[PDB]
């Protein structure tokens, strides 16, 4: 699966 | 005109120095690293469809005295990325609608720690009927949206 997130 | 509205041009400030011109006869306009996306960046944490600009009519509920918009059209910006972007001040969650002014830099992708900076200076260069051409003034002072089912739909055919 593809997660993206920036912090 | 000659068949753009919107200049969405990755400057300097970020990692990418390319200009993107939004056709006014594309609505809506999918930002992305997917070449589907009538824009095309390649960047490692935006999605196929991180982001796209949809333009709708634009009408107030009233016009008294005052003459309003009346009836023309604007030019929305929606994000679908899961890595958020951000509009000059306001945040932007996946599933998110912003007014683009003239002059709107938007950031696609900002990394404090891994110093990936990204950004996006919206510039009108052709008024397509534009009640104004984009200069987001109303009740609310630059305020994020919501989207729907309405444009989860657009992206859904991308």
């Amino acid at each position: 699966e593809d997660i993206y997130y920036l912090d | 005109g000659n068949g753009r509205f919107l200049t969405l041009k990755p400057l300097p400030d970020s990692i990418i120095q390319e200009s993107l011109e939004i056709q006014q006869g594309v609505n809506p306009f999918f930002i992305g690293r997917s070449e589907d996306c009538n824009c095309k960046i390649e960047d490692n944490r935006l999605s196929r469809v991180h982001c796209f600009i949809f333009k709708k009519r634009h009408a107030v509920g009233k016009s008294m005295y005052e003459s309003p918009a009346q009836g023309l059209d604007d030019i929305w910006y929606c994000h679908t990325g899961t890595n958020v972007s951000y509009l000059n001040n306001n945040r932007m969650i996946q599933g998110t609608k912003f007014l683009l002014q003239d002059g709107d830099e938007i950031k696609i992708i900002w990394d404090k720690n891994n110093k990936f900076v990204i950004g996006f200076k919206v510039e009108i260069n052709d008024t397509t009927g534009l009640f104004n051409e984009g200069l987001g003034m109303l009740q609310e002072q630059r305020v994020v949206l919501k989207q729907t089912a309405e444009e989860k739909d657009l992206v859904k055919k991308l």
